[PDB]
């Protein structure tokens, strides 16, 4: 029983994430896409300024 | 000097109007990367060392 115990633990250890960290990232992402969104609608319009030339 | 053959002064718009165009190109690339050293272009020394460090 013990030695099922620690194989089981084992393999938590080996693959299972930490969330602490992972919370963090989420919210950090979350902000980076929202940024990389705007850039990319303000980079959309770089040829907009064109037709003013005529 | 008033011939209709040339104009130097639209030529100094247009050099101010594609340096100023770089900067912004360059600053909306930072802004959706979030990183002052994104590629090897950059800062090569740097950006060399944080590759190697992360």
């Amino acid at each position: 029983g013990k030695l099922q115990d620690s194989l089981d633990a084992g393999v938590g250890n080996l693959v299972d994430a930490d969330l602490a960290k992972e919370s963090a990232k989420l919210q950090s992402l979350q902000t980076k896409q929202q940024l990389g969104v705007q850039a990319l609608s303000i980079a959309n319009q770089s040829s907009s300024s064109i037709l003013s030339l005529f | 000097l008033n011939s209709i053959n040339t104009n130097a002064g639209a030529m100094i718009a247009l050099q101010n109007l594609n340096g100023t165009n770089s900067e912004l190109t360059t600053v909306q690339q930072r802004i959706n990367t979030g990183k002052k050293i994104a590629s090897a272009k950059d800062n090569g020394a740097i950006w060399a060392t944080a590759k190697n460090q992360s």
